[PDB]
């Protein structure tokens, strides 16, 4: 028979399986663009709806 | 004898500076004529022609 789920019942429980990061996640550099605007401002097609 | 090349550009002594005139780059070149709006600062110059 499966196991019951921990939650579906009202014993507490105190050994539990944790996922988690191998390591800080955050650690990296932080992503950056490169924008370009456009070369004139009249020429801009905002058409085609 | 020793000439090397021969063109055939427009006459600066009659289209003068007095003109607007600058026929040093092989082009007429008139500064503030017919200048496009809307462009970086760079970008007004073939207008000159």
């Amino acid at each position: 028979q499966v196991g019951i789920p921990k939650l579906e019942v009202d014993h507490i429980s105190f050994s539990n399986v944790v996922s988690m990061m191998t390591a800080n996640i955050r650690t990296g550099d932080d992503m950056a663009v490169e924008r370009v605007n456009p070369d004139d401002v009249r020429a801009i097609n905002i058409r085609n709806a | 004898y020793g000439a090397a090349v021969v063109n055939i550009d427009l006459n600066r002594d009659f289209f003068d500076t007095a003109t607007g005139i600058d026929l040093t780059k092989g082009i007429p070149l008139v500064q503030d004529l017919l200048v496009p709006i809307g462009v970086t600062a760079g970008a007004e110059q073939s207008a000159e022609y």
